[PDB]
């Protein structure tokens, strides 16, 4: 995520990065955890597309 | 971890992360490490567990708890 951008860079867990965007648009964050494997299959799909 | 199971039911925490030491669990805020007791009202709650992947067992502490006695 944003941490080497900043600076020095910081690893974390990727779907605790992608909790943090869902917050970044006003969305709660139960949301990402609760439907991941639909979001994986979206994601997928659509590079597919 | 992202979450931890009290009875049933999940908690998240409104902001920052959770934290451990091995010792024990904490919060704390992304951009500067000062760790803080985890409380009823730093979290809240959302659907059950079996949902979420990942997640931990503890057990939240309430701060009336101790006080609803008198
Ligand atoms: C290995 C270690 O340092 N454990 C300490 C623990 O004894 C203490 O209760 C806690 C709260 O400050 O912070 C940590
Ligand atoms: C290895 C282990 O202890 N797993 C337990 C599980 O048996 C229990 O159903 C759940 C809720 O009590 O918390 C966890
Ligand atoms: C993290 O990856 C390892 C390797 O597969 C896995 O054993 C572990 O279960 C994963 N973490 C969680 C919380 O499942």
């Amino acid at each position: 995520g944003w941490t080497f951008g900043a600076g020095a860079a910081l690893q974390i867990p990727f779907a605790m990065q992608m909790a943090y965007r869902f917050n970044g648009i006003g969305v709660t964050q139960n949301v990402l955890y609760e439907n991941q494997k639909l979001i994986a299959n979206q994601f997928n799909s659509a590079i597919g597309k | 971890a992202p979450a931890i199971c009290h009875d049933g039911k999940a908690h998240f925490p409104r902001e920052g992360v959770f934290v451990s030491n091995g010792t024990h669990w904490f919060v704390t805020q992304r951009n500067f490490y000062e760790p803080q007791i985890i409380t009823t009202d730093n979290t809240f709650v959302s659907g059950n567990c079996d949902v979420v992947i990942g997640i931990v067992n503890n057990t939240v502490y309430d701060p009336l708890q101790p006080e609803l006695d008198s």
